């Protein structure tokens, strides 16, 4: 499986860029 | 319309040399096979010598190897059979055979009880 | 032998020079003839539209 | 009446499990066109006689009877899977009518796909005649002497090395009338039998299945 | 010996003084009556229906009365018995002898007919055995193969065969009724003529042969040819005679003026033809060719009215109805295609 | 994502303030929710704790652990204890999502034109993994679409359906040339109306299982972090079965090809296992073991997305009766 492989890499990326993101925002 | 006559034959002591000449009309002459079939008495019918439509492709089987030398002329409508050094064994009838259909590099005239593209032949004796 | 063979192709060649042999171009003149009485009812000639081609 | 239009629908119906039954019956047997010369031991290298192995039944369609002319119908046998050939590796006086002939069935326009096997037949009689020494290759075939035996001979014990000369010259010259125009479509698979063996019929299963596998194979250009 | 010489150039002579004869009653040609002709130029058809359901090749084919029936010839055993308008199997007919080579269809409908290579015309009812077809009537005798079978009448049968014999068959006893040897090779195909009373021969010989149906002689021998006669058939009033050849040359035949009249070849065509039967009108002639495709050709103007491709392999036989509605061709596919 | 927990833990505090608020005495700070956890009410000088919340297990993960005190105060909520972010790259993403992204894109484009010309019995087996290829290609932009919800799941639901149908696909067409090469008499066609039962009746058992198995036993998000290896490998295990069973049939084709080329010969032999890859899919067999993940996912999605196209040029566009049949329209 190749496919589920980079869909499972790229959304685990991306909600990790936006949970660092929203720990930016509040604690600074 | 298609007819085939033959030229050549009688006795002729072993050691000679024949010129058979075999004259065809009313088809198309260049564009396919031809052979030379002997009939010897006694036996069937048996296949002497090959040439294809050209000249490029000639074989000669049996005993006759070498020793006759055949060819061909497209323009005046002719098969040629040079024959050296004959034997008490080519006492036989000679027929000219042709191809049943052109463009073929297949020929099943030889071994035929009877056949509609062959002449009636000339006939080639030996003295003893 | 040839005797059989040789007087029926001489019987099957004098009948053909004892039939009145005609013209080619009556022979022509003949295939145009039933060409124009048969081109009309041909479906073959004459092209035919569905309603009444029983082959659609 | 659209009633008797359904009648024929179940009729119709009808005929087409008749024809599935009849499409699988015919894709099960492997049709096999045996011609030859005669008295060379033709009909006992086991019309119609049908042989099973291994729970494959092969419908060999021997012919005869008819006139002594192919080419009206001999383009009626293209569907076969192979061409069983037998002629007499003995008797020399009728091997050239044999070569001439398996040259014409190479080089068919409708028969080349169809690929021919190989039965020389009448094998221990060629070894008694050049034992015995009457009469040579020679008076016949102005070519036996520029040939020796090949490395792939495989000498029978108890055999001259004239015997294995001999009898893979014939082999040679029939596998020489088939490399000329033979394509990688159809091939000429030799062998060696006598009229004594009841073997034959195993060689016959194992060369057509070579033949369906080259077959399948040239369908996806692999080969 | 030598009286028998004289006799064959006698007949050399006699011949010599027809065949110079025939020439002197034909001055003209047929390349000046085209002059003054309107042509047809382009004419093409669609593929309509295709019968598909054959397990082996399709070897021949024979049309019926009332143009809608046909039966075709497989290869694997198998008679069957189409209706081109619903296009759908009537009967399936199987078969003692695998290798069939030429059927053909009853006046009446009732009958049919298979011509095999196991030399038995075998004779099948239809009509009166609705269930468990079987076998009506063998007509054993031939040596040979048997190359074609039509229905004279729907108790004379004329049966082509391998030994050049051509015989014609009475079916209430199974014995040669009339016999019309003469030829030397193999025979291929007859066509019976409107008025039962004559037909046509064509053989290995390059020569065709007209005979009558009663006496039993030949009345005419036509030549000209350079190979084998494959297949012909021939004017819808007996006085043209369409002769398809192996030197791919379609002649046209005339008994009337007994010459040759028409000759067609062309320089990209060397595959031989393998049926040629030909239309109600005296324009279209059809040929079926070895390079897999049908070619429509216009009798007195030899020009190209068109190609009908399509097939997958070559071409065997061809049939045009009896009304013209439609034109059928069968190649070794398995699949019958009619064209209209 | 921040205001449902906030939601679940204020409705903990006014459930607690409203349970000590029966009492005559009353918590100095009520409770509250910060901007990442909560606290318990308590009176002055007490000290509050708490563990941290589920977002350390992507800040990090290894210490499952941080515990976080908090103090009050008669003026308010007092300073807390170390917090709990004390307590407790694209360019190559983008770059395989836009390889990938034309990849597919000339792969669908090739093999509607090749199966526009295309419409035998192997040309039914050819023409159903061209619909394979077609759906694979399909359900992957529809995924890429949505996700970058229970129209969410279900289009995760159909896009393991088609990757797992396609690589069912390529091994049925392996088998389907070994098992002629082996049993190579026998026609049983009867044998075709068992293949599209085995690939296309099998990926649905596998992704109702997948689904099913899915709804219960956490379900997480959109069903694409997968989180769980005992219900990933239910759509992995047939994949990986099937590459490696295919990898077999292919070598049994190649032994049986050289016994029948040794009768040049290693440059025939070379180009017939060249044109075996695309089409068994061999290229798989590479990478079957989350390590070396870069590499493996350039190689099968980078070069591998255009095995549609390269499938496309040597099964139809090149090989066989499809020329003829383009002389039968150009002649």
């Amino acid at each position: 499986h190749s496919d589920g492989i980079f869909t499972d890499s790229y959304s685990r990326y991306r909600k990790q860029m936006a949970v660092k993101k929203y720990l930016a925002a509040v604690l600074g | 319309q298609v007819q085939l006559q033959e030229s050549g034959g009688g006795l002729v002591q072993p050691g000679g040399s024949l010129r058979l000449s075999c004259a065809a009309s009313g088809f198309t002459f260049s564009n396919y096979k031809m052979n030379w079939v002997r009939q010897a008495p006694g036996k069937g019918l048996e296949w002497v010598s090959d040439i294809s439509q050209s000249g490029a492709s000639i074989s000669y089987t049996g005993s006759v190897k070498g020793r006759f030398t055949i060819s061909r002329d497209n323009a005046k409508n002719t098969l040629y059979l040079q024959m050296n050094s004959l034997k008490p064994e080519d006492t036989a009838v000679y027929y000219c055979a042709r191809c049943p259909a052109p463009f073929t590099r297949d020929c099943f005239d030889v071994t035929s009880t009877t056949y509609a593209y062959r002449g009636q032949g000339t006939q080639v004796t030996v003295s003893s | 032998a040839s005797i059989a063979q040789a007087r029926k192709l001489v019987e099957q060649l004098k009948m053909e020079a004892n039939i009145d042999r005609i013209k080619v171009s009556k022979a022509a003149a003949d295939l145009m003839a039933y060409c124009e009485a048969h081109a009309k009812e041909d479906p073959l000639l004459t092209p035919v539209p569905a309603s009444e081609n029983p082959f659609r | 009446q659209r009633n008797e239009e359904k009648a024929q629908r179940e009729a119709n119906k009808k005929i087409e499990k008749q024809l599935q039954k009849d499409k699988q019956v015919y894709r099960a047997t492997h049709r096999l066109l045996l011609l030859g010369a005669d008295n060379s031991g033709k009909s006992t290298i086991v019309f119609e006689t049908k042989f099973q192995v291994d729970k494959v039944n092969f419908h060999m369609f021997d012919v005869g009877g008819q006139r002594d002319e192919r080419r009206k119908w001999i383009q009626c046998f293209n569907d076969v899977t192979a061409i069983i050939f037998v002629v007499d590796s003995s008797d020399y006086n009728r091997l050239q009518e044999a070569l001439n002939l398996f040259k014409s069935i190479w080089n068919n326009r409708w028969l080349r796909t169809i690929s021919v096997i190989l039965f020389l037949n009448k094998q221990d009689l060629l070894a008694e005649k050049v034992l015995a020494g009457k009469s040579k290759i020679e008076d016949y075939f102005p070519e036996f002497a520029r040939y020796t035996t090949p490395e792939d001979a495989t000498p029978e014990p108890g055999e001259d090395p004239r015997v294995t000369r001999a009898k893979y010259f014939i082999r040679d010259e029939f596998l020489r009338i088939s490399t000329a125009s033979g394509d990688g479509r159809h091939y000429c698979y030799p062998h060696f039998t006598c009229a004594v063996d009841t073997e034959n019929a195993r060689r016959i299963f194992n060369d057509c299945r070579d033949i369906i596998q080259r077959m399948h194979l040239r369908q996806y250009e692999l080969l | 010996q030598s009286e028998l010489d004289q006799l064959r150039q006698e007949a050399e002579q006699l011949k010599n003084q027809i065949r110079d004869a025939r020439k002197a009653c034909a001055d003209a040609t047929l390349s000046q009556i085209t002059n003054n002709i309107d042509p047809v130029g382009r004419i093409q058809m669609r593929t309509r229906r295709t019968l598909r359901g054959h397990l082996a090749k399709i070897y021949a084919m024979h049309w019926g009365t009332d143009s809608r029936l046909l039966v075709s010839a497989s290869q694997d055993g198998k008679l069957i018995i189409w209706d081109s308008y619903t296009t759908n199997k009537v009967h399936a007919i199987p078969l003692r002898s695998s290798w069939v080579m030429t059927c053909a269809y009853a006046p009446s409908g009732n009958y049919v007919a298979c011509g095999g290579l196991d030399n038995i015309c075998s004779i099948y009812n239809l009509k009166t055995r609705e269930g468990n077809v079987r076998v009506s009537r063998e007509l054993a005798g031939h040596t040979g193969y048997l190359s074609c079978c039509r229905f004279l009448d729907d108790n004379q049968i004329v049966t082509s065969s391998g030994d050049t014999t051509c015989a014609l068959w009475d079916i209430e006893t199974g014995q040669q009724t009339t016999t019309f040897t003469g030829h030397t090779g193999d025979v291929m195909s007859l066509s019976l003529a409107p008025d039962t009373r004559l037909f046509v021969s064509g053989a290995c010989d390059a020569s065709a042969k007209l005979w009558d149906v009663r006496e039993g002689m030949c009345r005419q021998t036509f030549t000209g040819h350079e190979s084998d006669i494959n297949a012909i058939c021939f004017f819808p009033n007996g006085n043209a005679f369409a002769t398809g050849s192996d030197d791919a040359t379609c002649r046209l035949f005339d008994l009337r003026a007994d010459q040759e009249l028409m000759t067609y070849s062309h320089d990209n065509i060397i595959c031989g033809i393998t049926s040629v039967s030909f239309s109600k009108s005296g324009r279209l002639l059809l040929a079926g060719y070895d390079d897999f495709n049908c070619n429509v050709w216009d009798a007195l103007k030899a020009d190209r009215a068109g190609v009908l491709a399509g097939h997958d392999n070559r071409v065997s036989c061809l049939g045009v109805t009896d009304d013209g509605m439609a034109v059928a061709t069968g190649s070794w596919d398995s699949f019958l295609k009619i064209w209209n | 994502i921040f205001k449902k927990e906030q939601a679940m833990c204020l409705e903990k505090i006014q459930r607690a303030n409203e349970l000590m608020g029966f009492n005559d005495s009353s918590p100095g700070c009520p409770g509250m929710w910060d901007n990442i956890t909560c606290w318990k009410p308590a009176h002055v000088g007490e000290m509050v704790l708490v563990s941290c919340p589920e977002l350390f297990r992507i800040f990090n993960p290894d210490q499952v652990m941080g515990v976080v005190s908090r103090n009050c105060t008669e003026d308010g909520w007092s300073e807390p204890f170390p917090h709990y972010f004390d307590a407790c790259q694209d360019y190559y993403y983008l770059s395989v999502k836009a390889l990938y992204t034309v990849g597919y894109s000339t792969s669908l484009v090739t093999l509607t034109t090749a199966m526009v010309i295309l419409c035998c019995t192997r040309n039914f087996i050819h023409m159903n993994l061209f619909v394979s290829f077609m759906l694979r290609a399909i359900s992957v932009f529809i995924k890429d679409w949505i996700l970058y919800t229970v129209e969410c799941k279900a289009v995760m639901v159909f896009f393991h359906y088609c990757v797992v149908s396609n690589y069912f696909w390529l091994f049925i067409e392996g088998l389907y040339l070994f098992t002629l090469l082996v049993e190579t008499f026998f026609p049983e066609r009867r044998y075709f109306y068992w293949y599209t039962i085995i690939g296309w009746g099998t990926p649905t058992v596998c992704v109702t299982v997948w689904a099913t198995l899915r709804l219960y036993f956490d379900d997480t998000g959109c069903w694409d972090m997968n989180d769980s290896t005992a219900l990933w490998w239910v759509i992995k295990g047939p994949v990986v079965g099937s590459i490696m069973v295919n990898f077999v049939l292919f070598i049994g084709i190649i032994v049986i090809l050289v016994q029948k080329l040794q009768s040049s010969i290693y440059l025939r032999l070379a180009r017939s296992t060249l044109l075996l890859i695309p089409l068994f899919g061999i290229h798989y067999t590479v990478f079957a073991f989350n390590v070396s993940k870069r590499e493996r996912l350039v190689f099968e999605l980078g070069l591998g997305s255009f095995q549609g196209f390269v499938v496309a040029v040597l099964y139809c566009f090149l090989n066989g009766e499809v020329q003829a049949e383009i002389k039968r329209k150009w002649r």
